[PDB]
């Protein structure tokens, strides 16, 4: 066979030529062929530190070769990763813009697939809460299937995150959440418990939003709260209020429908 | 006909003679199927300016107007527009007939294509691009070596023009890229690749390699030609090229030409990148895999030149050029037998490898 | 890349029709000079064809300066500079194709327009006045001064070449350019002057007047290089009357050989003997040469 002899010279002949040129190591991992998985991550591990117009191009190609040939491997992950970590840079340039760009051109198929991976292996209670709310929040489709499974599952999401009380931020952003995917799709109608259960979730939610217990252990408008066990500026959620009239449009768009109000 | 050779006969001053052009152009380009001795002298005079008696003077200097001559010849082209008279035009220029007359007419045209690349002109490029895929081995690198020299010698920063034709013109980029790889190779130093000639090759291996592809799928293509007509693909040249150069700059002492050896590596990836994107998109079907569509069969001359000069010195001083040459080698032959390069199997790779130095990763490369 | 190819186009179409299509007007000739440099800087032929029109405004430019002096352009500095740096950049970027044909097309018409000037004006020993009246000059002096730049530039790449080149024009132009090398001659002593030598006797074999104008030269090329003159002749009679004719004609030669001869035999005297089995006429005659 010798399959790990020719993988390891193959991967020695690449990383010996990372000091001449990037390009070189590439081309020369492509043109062995072969073992194409083997070469293509190999040249792509060499030019994963580099940062070239070239090599970019060069690793992006050998990633779009494996995922077309290779049915799963970590280097995809690794990639959608790196690519989601680029994207979280400040937001104050154009840099930003084209990682998120870059980011977001990648198939939904690997990123279902690396959330799934994710929320299988979170051990984490709160960590498989949160990504059953983002993956219920991403998709209209998965809510109005479940129907009255909606209230169950996130009556099992606070309770899993040991805080019955629901006044803490995390459980008014997870309301918020679910509340701009039914905002998003109009057309998923819903009966009339699905509707009640819905008013009194946002109801909950903007209490907990109003007012928030102290528990620890040009113009604009906005509060001050304490989060539990993280900073308080984590919590990113804008005009709460317009989340509230948004989810009532959507309500009175599936049926049609002295001062100012 | 009779009238044009009779005032060309005639009188030094040949002002008629863009008359005779534009009305010979315009019966070609409307009586194709329709369409002699005085035609052939005129043409003579005015492209090579070759005289009737050859051992004789050119007609003097023949270079204060031969401007003149490639001026008119370019306004002729222009107005023409024709697929079928730039057609019929390049066929009688580029006609060999068993003299120096048909290689003069070959530089003539070289020098037209040169001047319509500074003017950018579509049609003459085309034509001229035309007429290059219809030369022989020597009046395509004599083309290309004139082009190459006016392109370096002109002033610097000179490749901006070449690469803005390029980029404009994407038949004179193919031609030239074409011209390129079957010339190009750095065997001797006397062929020594150009800096800005490596960079006008990388340029056309990033983009006009792909308009090559699509060339020679659009009209299929003879699996070998006659001492290299123009051969579409240059992967095989500029791979052939790059890895001559580092054993050249060897032999000809390491960083002093650090230039030559990043423009080579750069080529070589361009080529090989192109290569590889041509066998992922033509695998599939069955158009290509015999032996690819270029080589003309000049790669095993230039690698075993290069072996050659590599050989001096090659453990003691040359060691790592040794290895990087070998490496590059090894890859070449490697795609050459996933691209179905190689004729019958890779039977040839192996004897290249068992006359080549000790290199054991090559071994398992094959398998 | 501003530049398009239709104001290219446009500009060669009008200086090729000879008349502006629109303008309709005749262009000043430091119009043309502009636009002739801008385009040598990229068109090889282009070139060619401003050192065609170059020929043209250096004989303007000679007899605007031969009538001043007699007598007695604007901005006669700045012009000359500007077309100096101009072609030392051009031989700069790429000296092998491009100083052997300028400085080919300065030497043919240096010695052109002096031929013509040599009967067709009062200014033109006798050699040294030539000299002084000719480097008196100013835009002569210049263009020599670029011409002797240019061969600086070109004795250590070809000196053979250059060497062929210059007594090819010598044979066919003598009485005209000769100062000029002369002043070359007087530069570069050494291998110069031997080659002078060689002509003339080579001229002189084939007679079986180039000698003079070889003596002339060589006079003028004494001063600052008598010495190496007087060794170059020496060495020439080492191994015949071609110089004792040029010491004859020569008072600065005849003067550098009566000092050789003072110096230096019984070797040499044998080897006379030996040349002295030539014809009785010719004996007498170079007896009474002597």
């Amino acid at each position: 066979m010798s399959a790990q002899g020719d993988c390891e010279f193959l991967v020695q002949r690449a990383r010996e030529l990372v000091p001449q040129d990037l390009w070189a190591a590439k081309a020369w991992l492509i043109t062995a062929r072969s073992l194409y998985p083997a070469d293509f991550n190999i040249q792509y591990e060499m030019y994963t530190i580099e940062r070239n117009a070239e090599r970019t191009a060069t690793a992006g190609r050998l990633l779009y070769d494996m995922f077309v040939n290779f049915p799963d491997q970590p280097v995809v992950w690794r990639e959608i990763s790196i690519i989601t970590s680029a994207l979280r840079n400040d937001s104050q340039d154009k840099q930003t813009q084209f990682l998120r760009s870059l980011f977001e051109t990648l198939p939904g198929r690997v990123q279902c697939e690396m959330l799934l991976k994710v929320t299988e292996q979170c051990f984490n209670t709160l960590e498989r809460s949160e990504m059953l709310l983002l993956l219920l929040r991403r998709f209209p489709e998965t809510v109005v299937q479940h129907g009255v499974g909606l209230g169950e599952a996130l009556l099992e999401a606070e309770t899993i995150e040991e805080q019955e009380s629901p006044v803490n931020c995390f459980r008014k952003l997870f309301v918020c959440d679910v509340l701009p995917l039914i905002i998003n799709n109009h057309d998923v109608r819903l009966p009339a418990n699905l509707l009640y259960k819905y008013l009194n979730k946002a109801a909950e939610f903007y209490i907990n939003y109003v007012t928030r217990s102290t528990q620890i252990e040009s113009k604009r408008s906005s509060q001050k709260y304490i989060i539990e066990g993280l900073t308080e500026k984590s919590s990113q959620i804008v005009d709460p209020w317009e989340r509230l009239f948004k989810i009532l449009n959507v309500v009175g768009m599936r049926c049609e429908w002295y001062g100012d109000i | 006909m009779s009238d044009i050779r009779h005032s060309l006969l005639r009188r030094d001053a040949l002002s008629a003679a863009k008359e005779v052009l534009y009305h010979l152009d315009i019966y070609f380009s409307s009586q194709l199927q329709s369409a002699d001795k005085g035609p052939v002298e005129l043409l003579e005079e005015f492209v090579f300016q070759v005289p009737k008696e050859r051992s004789a003077q050119p007609k003097r200097l023949n270079s204060l107007q031969e401007l003149q001559l490639l001026e008119i010849m370019c306004n002729y082209f222009q107005e023409q527009t024709k697929d079928s008279v730039r057609q019929i035009i390049f066929s009688s220029l580029f006609s060999p007939q068993g003299n120096k007359a048909d290689d003069s007419r070959m530089s003539l045209l070289g020098k037209l294509v040169s001047m319509a690349v500074a003017v950018c002109r579509i049609p003459v490029l085309e034509c001229a691009a035309s007429w290059l895929q219809r030369t022989p081995v020597v009046y395509c690198v004599r083309l290309a070596k004139a082009l190459v020299d006016d392109y370096c010698c002109l002033v610097p920063g000179s490749i901006q023009t070449l690469k803005q034709i390029f980029s404009a013109s994407p038949r004179f980029c193919c031609q030239f890229i074409t011209s390129v790889t079957a010339l190009y190779d750095l065997s001797s130093d006397d062929l020594i690749p150009p800096m800005d000639l490596l960079e006008m090759i990388v340029t056309w291996i990033f983009e006009d390699p792909r308009l090559i592809l699509i060339t020679f799928l659009n009209t299929p293509i003879a699996a070998n030609l006659p001492i290299g007509f123009l051969e579409l693909t240059p992967l095989v040249g500029l791979i052939r090229w790059c890895v001559k150069a580092p054993l050249a700059y060897k032999r000809k002492g390491v960083g002093m030409d650090r230039d030559s050896h990043l423009l080579y590596s750069k080529l070589h990836l361009s080529v090989l990148q192109v290569l590889m994107t041509l066998q992922l998109h033509l695998t599939e079907k069955n158009l290509y895999g015999r032996l690819g569509l270029i080589l003309f069969d000049h790669m095993v001359p230039l690698v075993e030149e290069i072996n050659r000069l590599a050989d001096e010195l090659n453990p003691l001083n040359a060691s790592q050029e040794i290895e990087l040459s070998l490496d590059r080698l090894a890859q070449a032959l490697q795609v050459a037998m996933a691209s179905g390069a190689l004729l019958c199997t890779r039977d040839d790779l192996r004897t290249l490898c068992s006359r080549l130095p000790h290199n054991n990763l090559l071994q398992l490369v094959i398998s | 890349a501003p530049l398009s190819a239709q104001e290219l186009s446009q500009e060669i179409k009008a200086f090729l029709t000879g008349v502006d299509p629109i303008l309709g007007h005749q262009l000043s000739a430091r119009e043309h000079a502009r636009c002739g440099l801008l385009l040598l800087r990229s068109l090889p032929p282009a070139r060619a064809a401003v050192l065609d029109h170059l020929r043209g405004v250096f004989d303007e430019s000679v007899r605007a300066h031969l009538a001043a002096l007699d007598e007695t352009g604007p901005g006669l500095e700045d012009v000359v500079q500007e077309v100096q740096q101009v072609l030392s950049e051009f031989i700069r970027a790429n000296p092998k194709a491009w100083a052997p044909v300028i400085s080919a097309w300065s030497i043919d018409l240096m010695g052109q327009l002096s031929s013509t000037y040599s009967g067709q004006h009062q200014r033109v020993g006798a050699l040294n006045e030539l000299l002084q009246l000719w480097m008196g000059c100013r835009a002569t002096r210049t263009l020599m001064d670029i011409y002797v730049q240019c061969l600086s530039a070109l004795i250590g790449s070809c000196p053979d070449a250059c060497v062929d080149a210059l007594l090819d024009t010598s044979v066919q132009h003598s009485p005209h350019f000769d100062w000029v090398v002369a002043h070359i001659g007087s530069s570069f002593p050494g291998t110069i002057i031997s080659r002078v030598l060689s002509c003339g006797l080579k001229d002189f074999c084939v007679h079986g007047k180039i000698a003079s104008v070889v003596g002339i030269l060589g006079h003028l090329a004494s001063r600052h290089g008598d010495s190496i003159r007087r060794e170059l002749l020496r060495m020439f009679h080492d191994s015949v009357p071609f110089l004792l004719q040029l010491a004859v004609m020569s008072p600065a030669l005849l003067g550098t050989v009566s000092g050789e001869l003072v110096d230096c035999p019984a070797v040499l005297s044998q080897l006379q003997q030996h040349l002295q089995g030539f014809p009785r006429e010719e004996l007498d005659n170079m007896l009474n040469l002597a």
